[PDB]
């Protein structure tokens, strides 16, 4: 679940920075968006056809970039985004320009659930229920003997994971982002693997930077958008 | 109309419960009657090529077909063609040792059909030194991913253009991702003055590493569990 | 003869890549007839490859020929826009022509040992 | 009805056919009124004047050793060991934070002394190897290490980087009237 | 139980703004290109005007 | 990544043991070509024949192999570090990592007896 | 072939009063014999340097 | 316009006073923009250190869990209760083929059946043999669809999808990016 509760007062902030922060972006919009300099810098600059970013395995603002209407929080939702109504920016040329503008919306449906789930925030538990795989609280494990043994046992053996072996892919701003882990039964994992984005991202480079000039081989590094954190690891 | 005049929102009746009701169900339990269909359609996946699928397993959710080294071009060809499949999206591709079988390696495969938004596994086996076939001829992507499963577990792709390491050094003699190289590795670097470069040593730590993988569990933590199997899809008993 | 499957210019369409496709039912028929035809002739009829790709593209060329505007049929047919379904169409084609040299009704020539597929119980 | 096969109701959706593109004979602008934005530059200038506003706005720049940003009380920076009221080192030498540490920074040797009391002889971390993530806080039951909120002790050697007990001691000595701050707050919230 | 908690208002709060606030600004174009057609012939007007008392004077020196 | 690096080979392994000595022999050819410009390349202190001499050695640590399965594996890790060292992508310090023993002398008190081996417990 | 020309610019608009309504159309000639030359490279579109790969407009056909 | 142009009074953001807002509604792109700068009386006060709710903070809960009496906790676990992974060989493919199923049980002869699962078990058919052996409507039941024909790759939660073309969409005519909800 989630480490502790939120502090005392800031739901009542995120609401005062979001009043703002819908008129800051459409400032930096409007220095970029018809700037006739930033669009010619992309505009037929980094073209991928719809047919091969599935072939690359490319994903997020790459793959929405060609045409495809495919985001995990729709298509395979999870952690409370069905309650959450919003909708999706899809370009329709494989460019650099619209990997652009569905960043630049996606801002704004990003607001969109901000406020919507400061609005629909619920009272209870902040962790799951169960003492035997997240910690008693620490009122109740320096009174009672069996919330101590707990405490004692996830700490330094942790919880057990039933064997097994799963890939959880979740839509990172990055794109499709996943991860496979082998669960032996034991407390630490047999084998655990990332499926960054960008690993894709930047391995999908030569196929589309074939014929590029040299400057507009930089502008696409920056649609990619690659941390290396991600690349490699 | 100032922001002198504008309301706190500090001081506010704001929501209170007396008490919150959240009722307890499976997690597992949602996933059934997909867990049925899932099923379904890997009978028929068998069903549609005997030669070339041993086995499948349905976790929950989740498919996997178990498949034969030198049978896994004429599988993942059938999985990006077929209409009812479609998996045009190759997604993620790596190695995993099990040192106690003959095979070492099992070679896992993910796939991506975002036409009908589903996912399949593709597992095949490998030894250290025998092959798998690369899967490079099909998709574009994939060859990147074959090559990291080259450099951390030494599994071949035959048929690869540029097969070499990639996310290691240059000179590295050793594959990472193996029960047998250790944790902090073979060697270690510093700069030589006298040859004014760095040199590479065989390592020595000042603190050394301490596993507290001795001191597991000795009682056995988790049941078998129960089934979600279908009644559709496992043997009569007699009578 | 020779048949079109995707346009790669002319009228944009809403993929990047793919472009509008003069003429897509001819060419739909005929690769629905190319691919039954192929089907028919190299495959073994116990086969549930064979089974179900002749119903599967008897379904759709019944759906194809019924139906005469292009927008009914790619909301009867299920797939994508009918480029899309071209391109499909032309790739199960392709795929049940290399199904015959690949002969996969047989046995598995390829049995896995038992300590082979075991994970942790 | 009953679908094909390769076919759910993810059929298109209406309207998922695009329009064909205008030519430049089906618009509504004028060739001199399209051109005169082409050639003064018009949106061009729009963008100018926004940075041109810009000019003449607040900047948002705090002077950093005048004044500090933000804290809230879960903040994590340097090592401290905390005493009882009345004197007393607190740290009964369980083992948690150093089995629970991912980053193996904790290196403790627990002796019983001449009370009989369970004491660590040799309390020890790595703040170079440590990551911040605040377990070693988050483990101890009798709450015996906490993350001071200090960052500002930045050194010129490792070996001044190696925190023995005693460093440690004199941290949970020097911060304790803060830390009281930061317990008061957060104490509920563990 | 829950006490002490952060919540939301009971009524919640009032939506923010996260529609495109790009009004078009300005006139329209061929206001701009009247206006700067005016202003040029005021200015050569001036300038023609000035190079003919210059000539005069010339004359006279 | 449809185009390939320059001196690139698709992987592809032999049935026969023949065939797989023909490639060999070609790698050792290709090697020996690149002495020199692994010599310019890396900026080293000695000269040419030493690279040969040490291409010619890391061969005859693997002459008495008989698999042909570990002949493969060997011989496509040759060829990959091969088109290392000729893409100029390998630096000069992983360049004399196949140099320990040129360097320098190391120092005194080579243990070579059991007791000088024994008088610093092999050390 | 251009700089030379905006240097020979520069005789004729030091002695623009003396040559009045003569030295103006002979101007005008000279500019236009010049602005032929110019039309003729930018129809030839000389100065571009164009990248050599397309997206393969060539269509898909088959059998 | 649900979430459209607000003006700037109910932004929380400092701004201006006096005649100088009446310069800067004339002197501007949009008038109702703010100025980035958070209303201090407003945007953090109380710090996070002095806060009245921590002193009344309690852990929270939900009712069928923290229950001191009914509940015990073998009914609640599901991390004991997790499924294994359905692991199929072909041969018991073959099994479900020739003997039937749970559901569909085609085994008389229990006394027999036992040992007619058991050859099977050994490895007597094989499973193209089983394919061959078996009935036409059991092929069209058990293998494919009812109709005949294959069945598609499953979805858990289909998305049909829904575009946004009129103004309420993100971007008006002319750009190139869709809303598709
Ligand atoms: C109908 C009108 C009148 C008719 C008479 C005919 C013309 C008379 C007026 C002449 C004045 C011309 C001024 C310069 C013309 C610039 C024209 C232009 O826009 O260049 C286009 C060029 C690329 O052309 P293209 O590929 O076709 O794409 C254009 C997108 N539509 O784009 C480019 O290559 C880059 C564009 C660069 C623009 C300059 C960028 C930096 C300089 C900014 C200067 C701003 C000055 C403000 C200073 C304020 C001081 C207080
Ligand atoms: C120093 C010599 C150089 C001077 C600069 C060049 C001349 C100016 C030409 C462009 C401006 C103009 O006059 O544009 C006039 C137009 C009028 O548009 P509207 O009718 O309000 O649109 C209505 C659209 N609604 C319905 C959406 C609202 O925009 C403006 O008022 C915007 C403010 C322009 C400020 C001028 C910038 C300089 C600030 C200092 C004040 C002098
Ligand atoms: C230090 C002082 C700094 C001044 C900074 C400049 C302020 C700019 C304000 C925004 C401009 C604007 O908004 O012009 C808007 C118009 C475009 O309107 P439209 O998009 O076609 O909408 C059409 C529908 N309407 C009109 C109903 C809304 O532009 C133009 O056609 C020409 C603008 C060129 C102005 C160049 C001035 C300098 C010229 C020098 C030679
Ligand atoms: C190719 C574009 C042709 C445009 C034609 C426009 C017709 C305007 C006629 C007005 C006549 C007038 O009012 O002119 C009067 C002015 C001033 O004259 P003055 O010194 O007071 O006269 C003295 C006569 N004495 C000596 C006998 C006493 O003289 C001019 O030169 C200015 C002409 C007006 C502006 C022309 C702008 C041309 C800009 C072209 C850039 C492309
Ligand atoms: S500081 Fe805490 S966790 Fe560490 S040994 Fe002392 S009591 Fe245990
Ligand atoms: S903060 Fe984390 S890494 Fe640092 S000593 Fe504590 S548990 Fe270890």
């Amino acid at each position: 679940g989630v480490s502790q509760d939120l502090p005392a007062g800031l739901l009542d902030d995120i609401y005062m920075w979001a009043t703002q922060f819908g008129d800051r972006l459409d400032e930096i919009e409007e220095l970029l968006t018809d700037n006739r300099i930033w669009k010619l810098r992309t505009v037929n600059i980094g073209t991928v056809t719809a047919q091969d970013a599935l072939n690359l395995g490319l994903s997020g603002p790459m793959l929405r970039g060609s045409g495809i209407p495919f985001d995990i929080r729709k298509n395979a939702p999870y952690d409370a985004y069905d309650k959450v109504d919003f909708d999706v920016p899809v370009g329709m040329n494989g460019d650099c320009y619209d990997r652009y503008l569905i960043r630049m919306a996606e801002f704004r449906q990003s607001l969109r659930i901000i406020e919507q789930c400061c609005n629909d925030m619920p009272a209870g538990a902040v962790k799951v229920e169960d003492f035997k795989i997240n910690s008693p609280p620490r009122n109740l494990m320096k009174e009672d003997m069996e919330a101590l043994i707990h405490h004692f046992l996830l700490y330094t053996k942790g919880y057990s994971v039933p064997p097994g072996e799963t890939y959880t892919a979740i839509e990172a701003p990055k794109g499709e982002m996943g991860v496979y882990v082998v669960s032996d039964g034991s407390e630490r994992p047999y084998k655990c693997k990332i499926r960054a984005p960008g690993f894709a991202h930047l391995g999908a480079f030569d196929h589309i930077a074939r014929g590029h000039f040299l400057p507009d081989a930089v502008a696409i590094i920056g649609t990619m958008d690659l941390v290396f954190g991600e690349v490699d690891r | 109309p100032s922001w002198e005049n504008i309301k706190d929102i500090r001081l506010d009746p704001k929501v209170h419960v007396d008490e919150v009701y959240e009722p307890i169900v499976n997690p597992a339990d949602r996933y059934l009657q997909h867990v049925s269909d899932l099923h379904q359609y890997a009978k028929y996946i068998m069903a549609a090529l005997p030669k070339y699928i041993q086995g499948f397993s349905v976790w929950k959710d989740e498919l996997t077909l178990h498949v034969a080294p030198s049978a896994v071009i004429p599988v993942t060809t059938f999985l990006r063609d077929n209409t009812s499949t479609q998996y045009k999206s190759i997604i993620d591709i790596t190695a995993v040792d099990y040192p106690s079988r003959e095979n070492r390696f099992e070679v896992v495969y993910n796939f991506l059909s975002v036409r009908h938004n589903s996912r399949i596994r593709l597992k095949t086996y490998a030894t250290e030194v025998t092959p798998v076939p690369s899967i490079t001829c099909l998709y574009e992507g994939a060859n990147w991913f074959e090559r990291e499963a080259y450099d951390m577990y030494g599994v071949f792709f035959e048929g690869h253009p540029d097969l070499r390491r990639i996310m290691t050094d240059y000179g590295f003699e050793g594959h990472p991702l193996r029960k047998d190289f250790p944790l902090t590795g073979y060697t270690e670097v510093r700069w030589d003055e006298e040859k004014r470069r760095v040199v590479y040593e065989p390592l020595e730590l000042t603190q050394a590493f301490r596993n507290f993988s001795a001191g597991s569990t000795a009682w056995e933590p988790v049941g078998p569990g129960r089934d979600d199997r279908p009644d559709s899809f496992k043997l009569p008993t007699p009578k | 003869q020779s048949v079109l499957v995707q346009m790669r210019e002319g009228t944009p369409i809403g993929l990047t890549g793919i472009y509008q496709h003069p003429n897509p039912r001819p060419a739909l028929i005929a690769l629905y007839e190319a691919t039954l035809k192929e089907l028919q002739d190299k495959h073994p009829k116990d086969s549930v490859y064979r089974q179900s790709i002749e119903n599967l593209t008897a379904h759709r060329k019944q759906i194809v020929e019924d139906n005469e505007v292009s927008e009914v049929i790619e909301n009867k047919i299920g797939a994508g826009l009918i480029e899309e379904v071209v391109i499909q169409a032309h790739e199960e084609l392709e795929l049940a022509k290399k199904m015959s040299e690949w002969k996969p009704w047989e046995e598995l020539e390829e049995k896995p040992l038992e300590d082979q597929w075991v994970y942790f119980n | 009805n009953i679908y094909a096969g390769g076919s759910a109701a993810a059929a298109p959706p209406a309207g998922f056919r695009i329009h064909r593109p205008a030519t430049w004979e089906e618009s509504e602008e004028g060739a001199l009124s399209k051109a005169t934005k082409y050639f003064l530059l018009a949106e061009m200038f729009r963008g100018l004047y926004v940075v041109l506003e810009q000019f003449f706005r607040a900047p948002y720049t705090i002077y950093y050793p005048f004044e500090k940003g933000p804290v809230s009380p879960r903040f994590r920076g340097e090592h401290a060991l905390r005493r009882y009221p009345s004197g007393e080192e607190r740290c009964i030498a369980c083992k948690l934070c150093e089995a629970i540490c991912p980053a193996l920074a904790i290196t403790i040797d627990a002796e019983e002394r001449i009370d009989g009391s369970r004491r660590t002889t040799k309390y020890d971390i790595d703040m170079t190897k440590c990551i911040y993530c605040g377990y070693c806080q988050e483990s101890c039951p009798v709450d015996a290490i906490v993350e001071t909120p200090n960052v500002e002790y930045a050194t010129e050697t490792r070996e001044e980087l190696l925190y023995n007990k005693e460093k440690l001691l004199a941290n949970g000595d020097k911060w304790e009237l803060e830390l009281q701050y930061a317990l008061d707050a957060d104490a509920p919230y563990r | 139980p829950s006490v002490g908690q952060d919540l939301p208002p009971v009524g919640g709060y009032e939506p923010v703004q996260w529609r495109r606030n790009l009004p078009a600004r300005g006139f329209r174009p061929l206001v701009y290109l009247a206006a700067l057609c005016g202003i040029c012939g005021y200015g050569f007007y001036r300038a023609l005007g000035g190079i003919q008392e210059r000539r005069e004077l010339k004359r006279e020196k | 990544a449809i185009i390939a690096t320059a001196f690139a080979e698709t992987v592809k392994f032999s049935g026969s043991k023949q065939e797989l000595q023909k490639r060999t022999l070609a790698l050792y050819r290709q090697f020996l070509r690149g002495a020199p410009t692994f010599a310019d390349l890396y900026e080293v202190q000695f000269s040419i024949p030493t690279i040969r001499t040490k291409i010619r050695q890391e061969f005859e640590r693997h002459r008495f192999v008989d698999d042909l399965s570990i002949q493969n594996v060997l011989y496509a890790k040759g060829h990959m570090e091969y088109q290392e060292c000729i893409n100029a992508w390998k630096q000069q310090a992983q360049f004399l990592k196949y140099f320990p023993e040129e360097d320098d002398i190391q120092g005194r008190h080579q243990p070579s007896n059991f007791v000088d081996k024994f008088l610093k417990n092999r050390a | 072939p251009f700089d030379l020309e905006i240097s020979t610019l520069l005789p004729y608009v030091m002695s623009i009063y003396l040559v009045s309504n003569y030295g103006f159309t002979i101007v005008l000639l000279f500019l236009l014999i010049l602005i032929i030359g110019f039309v003729y490279e930018i129809n030839t579109n000389a100065l571009k340097i164009n990248k050599h790969n397309k997206p393969n407009t060539d269509s898909l056909i088959y059998k | 316009l649900p979430g459209g142009p607000v003006p700037v009074f109910k932004k929380y953001t400092v701004g201006s006073k006096g005649i100088w807002e009446k310069l800067r509604v004339l002197l501007a792109i949009a008038p109702n923009r703010s100025t980035g700068n958070p209303i201090v009386p407003l945007y953090r006060v109380p710090t996070p250190g002095s806060r009245p709710e921590a002193n009344v903070y309690q852990d929270p809960s939900s009712y069928p869990t923290n229950d001191i009496a009914e509940n015990p906790y073998w009914k609640r676990d599901h991390r004991r209760a997790y499924p294994q992974t359905a692991f199929f060989d072909q041969k018991t493919v073959t099994g479900l083929l020739e003997l039937g199923s749970e559901a569909t049980p085609r085994i008389a002869d229990g006394e027999a059946g036992t040992k007619a699962l058991a050859n099977i078990a050994n490895g007597g058919v094989s499973f193209t043999q089983a394919l061959g052996k078996s009935s036409k409507d059991v092929i069209y039941g058990e293998v494919l669809t009812v109709n005949g024909l294959p069945p598609v790759a499953p979805t858990l939660a289909p998305k049909q999808w829904k575009i946004i073309e009129g103004e309420a969409a993100i971007y008006p005519k002319g750009y190139p990016c869709r809303t598709f909800h």
